[PDB]
């Protein structure tokens, strides 16, 4: 789905991204990114012949911090994009209400179907 | 580390640690005659550092701890067994010879590393070139199938066509009966079970092939047996020389940088060892390889990067 | 009764949870069908804000006294 | 159920940061604790299934299979020693962690909300078993067996994804609840026939049916015991579970296009019972036994009676337990003599006296032991198929005769008649094998007591 | 190509016989020209005469496929007279595959050609009967 | 006669040998240059005049 | 002249007994063998098997089964008290149906 | 000290590790600062 | 060479692809393609063999004729409705030539004859940078010019690229030709969606770039070019085995792993149209191009090939290599299953 | 006293943590509390709940 | 071991498809299949047309 | 359509086929590439001069100076090919076989 | 993609080479100047397909 008002260049975090609730502490996706950072540092120590689970503790801390930071900004952009998709959808509903009629919601007392007996 | 591109830009050069001390001199002679004698002599006289003969356990003797590993790991060469029975159906010549080839390449890499790293020039002995002479003479005695000789020749095609030749070769000539007398002086019965036609073929090919393939690249100074110590005369005609042949006048900075950054990262040097053609004397089954690698990890020093390994040090895994 | 008292859950609790999740995913299915309808009719027509590929911006198009009186 | 997923994530680094001679007891103990914890599952009642979250919901089809999976894990985790005791500690940790990850994707597979999630966890189930059988296959064609396995299961299971996305964008969301409420008959077009053939053919390949069962013998003769039992029990009965869930939609055309699968299933069941009657390589006999019983399962699925579904899930659970037990018996024989064949190891009534009780009990459970779950399943499937057609009872009973026959010959070839008096290296019966057999067969008899659990959602 | 495949589908199925075979020979000659062009431009057959021989052989085999396919298409449509099945063209594609196996003089390979060409002909007739859009919608 | 040898000829063998033969026909192009640019030429011509893309 | 290999005579036959006659099934560390026997025969049978047996022996009934029994007893007594036959057919109201005619 | 006259590293520095701990603390303080500012922004608006 | 000179030349490769990205004009796009060519030549022939000489020759001829055909298409576009704006064209013939020129530019199966031959006889850094940036550059242009393309061209090139990138490689043992055939297959997957929703194409481009960086970094873990060298990497280090295992299986496209995510979402936004025969054909060939991955896996990760001593000699030495950024890209490129709703990050 | 084995404590902690998270998820899905049409009563007898 | 390896693995080589072997295969695999398929055709058409007539023995036929 | 454009594009196509098919050398192929360059230059030059397209008249001169340095690169490459051999044939390039 | 440093820095470094009808240096016209002015003023806030329509 194309921009949609690139006037207003690429703008990694836009102005209206502060007009929506940001994600919070212990949300599961950033926790997944944090475990991904722990596994990143652990496997970094596993590349070279330095021992695993030791002697890379600042690398553990730096990789986990960096991934949580990056993933937090990515989550903010993600929720912005879904919100603007929602607003564009409902605004096109408002622009052409006539093209989308309410379907004939019959109750099942008057609905005829087929039966197709299995035996 | 004080290497790489940034250290090459910020550092001055790789050339201003020159010259007339930084040089590659190489004493080359027969077994048991042209040896560490004149090498240590000219090392003390000319003021120039020294490497010994490339040992079987030289890789143990150059890194890790100084104590050499047993021959389960550094072997399975068994040079005493090669002097005992050099016609083994169990396989003893070529495994030993490929290991000594890797040893020659390691010590020559140490030589060029110490040469480029600030100086100050080295003497070598029993080089890679004497190694292919050894294989050619050992095939003249009929010890190895010709396909395996072709494999070593392919290793020579890969690894030798990469590096710089030494500056000069101090050649020693000692006759066959005199080497026989000196090995009687040496008196090791395992070494005394060597034959003499093998030694004759060594000297025949070692004069007839090594010396024409020098062709004044690696300027040769050819001495007799009593033309030795005589340390004044060998430093005198080293002073005589003028260094015309060879690419040592044409490097000039870039290729010296390339060999500085290529000799270090020693695994980049030694990746070209296993070609492989699978060499039915040389390969190892999977189960034996697995248990040998586990017992290699069951040493204290050689157990995953001793600079970070505990029980010896280094008191810092950052809490 | 001890099992039903300390371990299991109420059927009212499970029943209303099923009712709530059916409400949630009913709204999701309605919005998804509405989304595909909106996308296909907007690509067919072009009125909506989505499929607007960049045409000419008339910032450089200027009115000025030229040289040739026929322009 | 998330409280069943998250201790399995906690059980993985247990294996890593436990030390030497300490991983084993901790993993075994704690996976048995998880077996208790999901023995606490069965809250399911009355009108609906036990349904908790956008993430999770569990039927009483999924309930006994999930309990069976978590019960089969620690039994297996004890079963897979004596062939990696001499291997490395790190490779041992990799093995055990791969088993735990495989269990985790099995539970993920059984409690899927939408069938897309079921498919993702389906091929997630597919992937590590390959690594298990290839890294510890212990025969020269584990190459060919893993290659056949992955290519058949992908390339049969490949159009299933396309058909699920098509049902996604034609009928709203793919959750099983609303699809249970928003089904409508899709009549005899040809695209309906292709779509039905896609979904049913993917799960046909997973069962396997007779048409392409050829990966299944190599995958049991060229596999270690852990991957063999996981493969047979949980993967084939998982394929049956998946067909049970997807068959709710596409009702009107199955009378048109369900005839030839019934045909290939019945005649291949008879031919499979024929071909296992004669072969050597004892380990393969259980594999062709599995092919026969799952052909019976497939007949039970494609006829669409609640009697048939209850008998189907009974046969699922019963053959899972029986085939896993009998695999471990074949593994005990292969630990005794390094043969894998059928005619070499003979005797064994003198030697290992109570091992005979377990061989007899296993051949009884293959033999449709008269109150066992196996007989319940076979019996109700015969009932429903005699309702479906009055002449198909001939093939069912001929299957019954040959089933009894090859099970009995599997017994008396190995453990009857003469000890060969030249082997002389068998150790006496370990407590490990008898412990594993008491772990297999006491739950089977307990479920034989009150089988109202193991009958499915149409109870 | 496009205009003559539209000529082939313009011929009804239906019985307007052996004009169907004319169109199918034209389609097969076009496809043989394609594959013969690849086989002469990617080989250097040494020499030009052998290249003309390989092109004529390939076009002759492909035109034989199209000819015998259209013949047994017309034969099914005139004898059995079920106009809108995939079964007749399953038989037709098997006939084309077996005659390809005859012209290459291989028997089990000709049976494999029967199986695959019959299934593709059944797919073509079946999807064209129900109506499955080729290559695209291309809308969304 | 049914399961092992014939089923392993019908499902794996035909597919596997077909893919092996298509590999040994396609990737066994000897490394010329004129062949590749003549392939470019016949591609351009067969896109223009046989099955047109502009029309 | 050639053997293409360098390994041991592989494998080697290795009987687990005759170093601990009181050993249970697995490896040569004898104390943890008894630890393993203890943990599997207590935490597999003594606390899993019989406790799960008594758990499944009685629990609130699946499909509200005894509930369905008592409900059916109440409803059949109701319908036989009010004279009408039990299980009146046409389970949905035929007056409350809208049949599409021909 | 147990080696053949060659320590390449392993004796730790105090520039790189301190710089990494400082910049990671910098990044934690910055992300908490940004998150509190955005919580305050959302409280300001709605 | 000098390191400063390489800084300048890689800076110009960056600058050329950025100029391709950034301009609304056509001339600057053509200049960006040309500067990309001119600066990517000396990264090849970094060593001094005639192998790289012939590879650079083949690359220059194909690259040059692609650029010239592109300039022909642009001048035809100004023979019709005349402006230098990067938008919808105004000729079926000019768009025909433009897609053919970009197909020679990146590599489709009618035009793929130069890619394995140029990627074999070169060092690994040159191959990595040519694969990443030469598949990154034209996709920007295709993303911009998409609404004027006849679907027969993109569809035919995509189907043929996937099937020829599948069928090649099954005889091949050189790892560079294997990875180049994989590049052809993934570019076919990246092409077949562009007329439907291009967000998937750029997402598959990001995923394939990260996977290719991880792949060639683990091939730069030591000097290896054949499979038997990978068996020696088995017996010299255990972690490289499992990392090559997981990256190969993510190139295979299996659901609990990250490389399945570009496949399945492409299938989704394909099949929200009425395209079914095209996904089942593409996905059967995506089953096909997993076999050479799987035989590499079976060779040197799970079976245990017999090795050669002097690996005993190699055991004493540490892996003192440099990795550009290996572990970050690896575990980001493998465990990225539950972040499928980071599709919408691309707008 | 706990540091003799900190290993065996881990999985019941994992189970209790998952159980607490499932109860928090059920609190997040606390709609249609008395709005159901069959299991319906007021906020009675004690305090303002029908499931928690 | 030789008998086992010949019996299991050394079947698929050596194979040639003979016309007699192929016809015997297609008779021993497809013959009984189409035989039982014809009889299921027969019995199912009879039973379904009989219950479409409505004259079944469904006095009580619950356990279907 | 200004019929000089007709045979200019025709001669462009013939120059392109000259770039594609060639049997002996490579310098002739590069020379036909230079002729194709001249064709593009001439066509763009005649168009911009016809249209009074006075503002962006940079196109033909910049086109030819860039494709000029392209041809220079091609000359250096062919010199390296001819220097690692005796000739510059299409043959003796069949190494690195496929 | 279509990156817009072009718009973020707001420099007309490319918006003069682009079409006709911009500011030619000596203010001389092209041949079809008013036609471009009318077609662009037809197609300014227009979604590129109803531009065709
Ligand atoms: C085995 C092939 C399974 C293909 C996936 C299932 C499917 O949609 O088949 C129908 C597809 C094509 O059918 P279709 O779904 O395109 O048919 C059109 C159907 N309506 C009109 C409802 C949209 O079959 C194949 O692709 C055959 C191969
Ligand atoms: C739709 C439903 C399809 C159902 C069947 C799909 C899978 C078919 C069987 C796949 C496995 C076949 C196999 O393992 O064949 C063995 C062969 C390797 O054996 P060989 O050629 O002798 O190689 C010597 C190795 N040292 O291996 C090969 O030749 C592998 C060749 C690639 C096969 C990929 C799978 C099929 C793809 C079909 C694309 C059309």
């Amino acid at each position: 789905m194309t921009g949609r008002q690139a006037r207003a260049p690429l703008q990694f975090l836009p102005d209206e991204a502060r007009s929506l609730p940001p994600p919070k502490l212990t949300d599961p996706r950033l926790a997944y990114i944090g475990f991904l950072g722990y596994c990143s540092g652990l496997i970094d120590n596993a590349i070279r012949r330095r021992p695993v689970l030791s002697a890379g503790l600042h690398r553990q801390f730096l990789y986990i911090t960096s991934f949580v930071f990056v993933g937090y900004y990515l989550l903010k952009r993600q929720d912005y994009m879904y919100a603007v998709r929602d607003h564009d959808m409902f605004s096109y509903i408002k622009s052409h209400p006539e093209d989308f009629p309410e379907k004939d919601k019959k109750t099942y007392r008057e609905v005829f179907e087929e039966f197709h007996p299995v035996r | 580390l004080q290497y790489g591109p940034l250290a090459y830009i910020l550092g001055e050069k790789t050339t201003k640690k020159m010259t007339e001390n930084s040089k590659l001199i190489t004493v080359d002679g027969n077994i048991c005659s042209g040896k560490s004698k004149l090498a240590k002599e000219v090392a003390e006289k000319l003021g120039l550092k020294h490497f010994p003969e490339a040992g079987i356990h030289y890789a143990d003797s150059t890194t890790g701890d100084g104590k050499p590993l047993p021959v389960r790991f550094s072997g399975n060469c068994s040079l005493e067994k090669f002097y005992d029975d050099p016609k083994s159906n169990d396989g003893n010549s070529y495994r030993l010879q490929a290991w000594l080839y890797a040893s020659r390449l390691l010590q020559y890499a140490d030589a060029l590393e110490h040469l480029l790293s600030t100086g100050q020039g080295v003497v070598l002995e029993r080089s890679i070139y004497s190694d292919f002479v050894f294989l050619e003479a050992m095939y003249r005695q009929g010890f190895i199938r010709k396909q395996c000789v072709d494999h070593y020749n392919q290793v020579k095609k890969v690894t030798v066509c990469e590096y710089l030749p030494p500056h000069v070769v101090i050649y020693v000539d000692v006759p066959v009966s005199e080497v026989q007398s000196r090995i009687q002086k040496k008196g090791n019965p395992h070494e005394m079970k060597i034959t003499s036609a093998y030694l004759q073929d060594i000297e025949n090919v070692y004069k007839g092939t090594f010396l024409p393939e020098m062709s004044e690249k690696c300027e040769v100074l050819q001495y007799s047996a009593w033309e030795a110590e005589d340390a004044e005369k060998v430093v005198e005609d080293i002073q005589y020389l003028k260094y015309d042949k060879g690419p040592w006048l044409d490097q000039d900075d870039r290729k010296l940088h390339n060999l500085r950054m290529l000799v270090q990262d020693k695994l980049e040097v030694l990746n070209y060892t296993s070609i492989p053609v699978f060499l039915p004397e040389v390969t190892i089954g999977a189960h034996q390889s697995d248990r040998v690698f586990q017992e290699f990890t069951e040493l204290p020093g050689r157990k995953y990067r001793a600079g970070y390994n505990e029980d010896v040090g280094d008191k810092w895994i950052w809490l | 009764r001890w099992i039903a008292r300390t371990f299991f859950d109420a059927p009212e609790k499970n029943y209303e949870r099923t009712m709530a999740i059916l409400q949630i995913e009913s709204e999701k299915a309605e919005l998804r069908l509405k989304e595909l309808e909106v996308r296909r009719l907007m690509r067919a027509k072009g009125d909506g804000p989505w499929f607007q590929y960049p045409t000419i911006d008339k910032a450089l198009i200027d009115h000025s006294p030229k040289a040739t009186p026929d322009n | 159920m998330l409280k069943y997923i998250i201790p399995t994530m906690m059980l993985m680094p247990l294996t890593w940061l436990s030390k030497n001679s300490m991983i084993w007891i901790n993993t075994t103990l704690h996976s048995l604790l998880i077996s208790l914890t999901s023995l606490l599952l069965l809250n399911q009642f009355g009108d609906n299934s036990l349904n908790f979250s956008l993430t999770f919901f569990s039927d009483s089809l999924s309930t006994p299979l999930l309990i069976l999976t978590m019960w089969l894990l620690p039994l297996m985790l004890m079963a897979s020693q004596h062939h990696l005791s001499k291997e490395n500690l790190a490779r041992k940790k990799l093995f055990i962690s791969m088993l735990i990850l495989l269990q985790l994707f099995l539970i993920m597979t059984f409690t899927a909300t939408e069938l897309i999630f079921f498919y993702i966890m389906f091929e997630a189930t597919l992937v590590p078993t390959l690594i298990i059988i290839t890294r510890w296959g212990n025969q020269t064609e584990r190459l060919n067996a893993g290659l056949y396995f992955l290519f058949y299961t992908l390339a049969g299971s490949l159009p299933l994804l396309v058909a699920l996305i098509y049902i996604q964008n034609t009928m709203g969301s793919l959750n099983f609840l609303i699809l249970q409420y928003w089904v409508q008959p899709m009549p005899n077009s040809w695209s309906n026939t292709f779509m039905w053939l896609a979904c049913m053919m993917a799960f046909m390949v997973k069962m396997p049916l007779y048409g392409l069962h050829l990966w299944l013998p190599k995958a049991h003769v060229e596999a270690p015991i852990a991957g063999s039992m996981v493969l047979a029990a949980i993967l084939l009965k998982l394929g049956g579970y998946g067909m049970m869930r997807i068959t709710l939609l596409l009702n009107p055309i199955t009378d048109f296009m369900a005839y030839p699968f019934i045909m290939l299933s019945l005649w291949g069941m008879i031919m499979t019972s024929s071909i296992c009657l004669r072969q050597t390589d004892l380990k393969s006999l259980i594999a062709y036994s599995s092919v026969s019983h799952m052909a019976l399962v497939i007949v039970a699925i494609l006829i669409q009676t609640p009697w048939s579904y209850m008998g189907a899930t009974a046969l699922m659970i019963a053959h899972g337990l029986t085939s896993s037990m009998l695999f471990c018996l074949a593994n005990s024989n292969y630990e005794r003599v390094h043969s894998r064949t059928m005619i070499l190891a003979r005797g064994l009534q003198t030697l290992l006296p109570l091992m005979a009780a377990w061989w007899l009990l296993a051949s009884l459970t293959n033999l449709a032991l008269p109150p066992s779950i196996n007989l319940i399943g076979e019996l109700f499937v015969v009932m429903s198929t005699f309702s479906w057609s009055n002449i198909t009872i001939i093939l069912m009973g001929l299957n019954m005769v040959i089933t009894a026959l090859y099970s009995l010959y599997m017994l008396i070839t190995t453990q009857r008649g003469k000890h060969t008096h030249h082997i002389n290296n068998i150790l006496p019966s370990f407590t490990r094998e008898n412990a594993l057999m008491s772990l297999h067969m006491l739950p089977l008899l307990l479920l034989s007591l009150n089988p109202k659990i193991i009958l499915g959602p149409l109870y | 190509a496009k205009t003559l495949l539209h000529q082939y589908w313009d011929i009804p199925e239906g019985t307007e016989c052996h004009r169907k075979t004319y169109a199918a020979t034209s389609i097969g000659g076009a496809s043989g020209l394609v594959v013969s062009a690849y086989s002469v431009a990617l080989k250097t057959p040494t020499s030009f005469l052998e290249g003309v021989a390989r092109t004529g052989r390939y076009t002759f085999t492909a035109a034989a496929i199209g000819a015998i396919f259209g013949l047994t298409s017309c034969i099914s449509a005139q004898v059995r007279e079920k106009p809108d099945d995939p079964l007749n063209y399953l038989i037709g594609g098997c006939a084309g595959g077996l005659t390809l196996g005859a012209r290459t003089r291989s028997y089990g390979i000709g049976a494999a050609a029967c199986a695959y060409m019959g299934l593709t002909a059944a797919l073509v007739k079946m999807g064209q009967l129900e109506g499955w859009k080729v290559f695209a919608e291309p809308k969304v | 006669l049914l399961d092992l040898i014939w089923l392993e000829t019908i499902l794996p063998k035909t597919i596997s040998l077909a893919q092996m033969k298509m590999s040994t026909t396609i990737t066994s192009q000897k490394g010329l240059i004129k062949l590749y640019f003549l392939s470019f030429l016949i591609t351009i011509l067969i896109s223009t005049t046989l099955l047109n893309f502009h029309e | 002249p050639t053997l293409r290999w360098q390994e041991d005579p592989e494998p080697e036959d290795e009987n687990l007994y005759e170093k601990n006659p009181d050993s249970h099934g697995y490896d040569k560390d004898p104390a943890v063998d008894v630890w393993n026997m203890r943990v599997v025969f207590f935490f597999g049978f003594s606390i899993v098997l019989v406790l799960g047996s008594t758990f499944v022996a009685y629990l609130p009934d699946y499909r509200m089964q005894e509930w369905a029994r008592r409900e059916a007893e109440r409803l059949v007594k109701y319908r036989e008290a009010h004279g009408l036959p039990l299980m009146e057919s046409n389970c949905f109201d035929p007056s409350k149906i809208q049949l599409p005619e021909d | 000290k147990f080696y053949i006259q060659e320590p390449p590293h392993g004796s730790p520095n105090w520039l790189k590790v301190g710089l990494t701990l400082g910049t990671s603390a910098f990044l934690w303080i910055y992300l908490i600062k940004q998150h509190n500012e955005d919580v305050l922004e959302y409280k300001r608006r709605n | 060479m000098n390191p400063i000179i390489l800084i300048i030349i890689l800076m110009t490769v960056m600058l050329g692809t950025i100029i391709v990205m950034i301009s609304t004009h056509w001339l600057l796009i053509w200049i960006g393609f040309e500067m990309n060519m001119l600066a990517i030549i000396p990264i090849m022939m970094k060593k001094h063999n005639p192998r790289a000489t012939e590879a650079s020759t083949k690359y220059f001829l194909t690259q040059s004729t692609a650029s010239m055909l592109l300039m022909m298409a642009i001048i035809i576009n100004l023979m019709f409705s005349g402006q230098w704006t990067v938008m919808k064209l105004f000729n079926p013939m000019a768009s025909m030539l433009m897609t053919m020129a970009l197909a020679m530019k990146l590599g489709m199966a009618p035009f793929h004859f130069w890619v394995p031959e140029v990627t074999q006889g070169i060092p690994l850094s040159s191959g990595l940078i040519l694969l990443t940036w030469q598949k990154l550059a034209p996709m920007s242009v295709l993303y911009q010019i998409l609404p004027s393309i006849n679907l027969d061209l993109i569809l035919t090139l995509s189907i043929l690229s996937i099937t020829i990138g599948g069928w090649g490689g099954l005889n091949q043992t050189q790892l560079r030709k294997i990875m180049a055939y994989s590049s052809i297959a993934h570019m076919g997957w990246m092409t077949a969606v562009l007329l439907y929703n291009p967000t998937m194409t750029l997402l598959n481009l990001i995923i394939y770039i990260i996977m290719t960086s991880t792949m060639f970094t683990l091939f730069m873990a030591n000097s290896t070019t054949t499979t038997l060298s990978l068996s020696h990497t088995w017996n010299k280090a255990p972690i490289m085995t499992i990392l090559v295992l997981i990256t190969l299986l993510s190139m295979g496209g299996l659901p609990p792993l990250s490389g399945f995510m570009p496949k399945w979402m492409i299938i989704q936004e394909m099949t929200k149209n009425d395209s079914i025969i095209l996904p089942t054909l593409m996905a059967i060939t995506a089953l096909l191009n997993l076999y050479f991955y799987m035989r590499l896996t079976y060779s040197t990760a799970l079976t245990m090939f017999p090795s050669t001593n002097n690996m005993k000699m190699k055991w004493q030495f540490p892996t003192t290599k440099r990795m550009t950024l290996l572990p970050t890209m690896t575990v980001l490129s493998t465990m990225l299953l539950p972040l499928t709703p980071i599709l919408s990050i691309l707008e | 006293v706990v540091r003799d084995h900190w290993i065996h404590v881990l999985v019941p902690v994992g189970f209790v943590f998952g159980y607490y998270l499932d109860r928090k998820n059920d609190e997040k899905l606390a709609a249609f509390r008395n709005k159901s049409l069959l299991y319906k009563r007021e906020l009675k007898p004690n305090e303002e709940v029908t499931w928690k | 071991i030789r008998w086992t390896c010949a019996r299991s693995a050394n079947v698929y080589p050596n194979f040639r498809p003979n016309t007699k072997t192929s016809l015997l295969g297609a008779l021993f695999g497809i013959g009984p299949l189409i035989f039982w398929y014809y009889v299921f055709k027969t019995d199912r058409d009879r039973k379904e047309k009989l219950i479409q007539e409505g004259k079944l023995d469904r006095t009580f036929n619950i356990s279907y | 359509m200004s019929l000089v454009y007709m045979n200019i594009m025709m001669a462009f196509t013939v120059s392109l086929t000259g770039l594609l098919m060639y049997r002996s050398h490579l310098m002739s192929s590069l020379l036909c590439l230079e002729g194709m360059m001249l064709s593009l230059f001439i066509l763009a030059t005649l168009m911009i001069l016809n249209s009074h397209f006075t503002l962006a008249s940079m196109m033909p001169i910049i086109l030819l100076v860039f494709a000029a340095c392209e041809a220079a690169l091609g000359l250096s490459l062919l010199v390296m090919v001819s220097n690692t051999y005796g000739t510059d044939y299409v043959q003796n390039l069949n190494l690195l076989q496929c | 993609p279509f990156f817009d440093v072009q718009k973020k820095l707001g420099v007309d470094l490319d918006h003069w080479m682009t079409i006709q009808s911009a500011e030619q240096p000596h203010r001389i016209p092209a041949r079809c100047h008013a036609f471009e002015k009318e077609w662009i003023e037809c197609a300014h806030g227009i979604g590129s397909i109803r531009a065709e329509k």
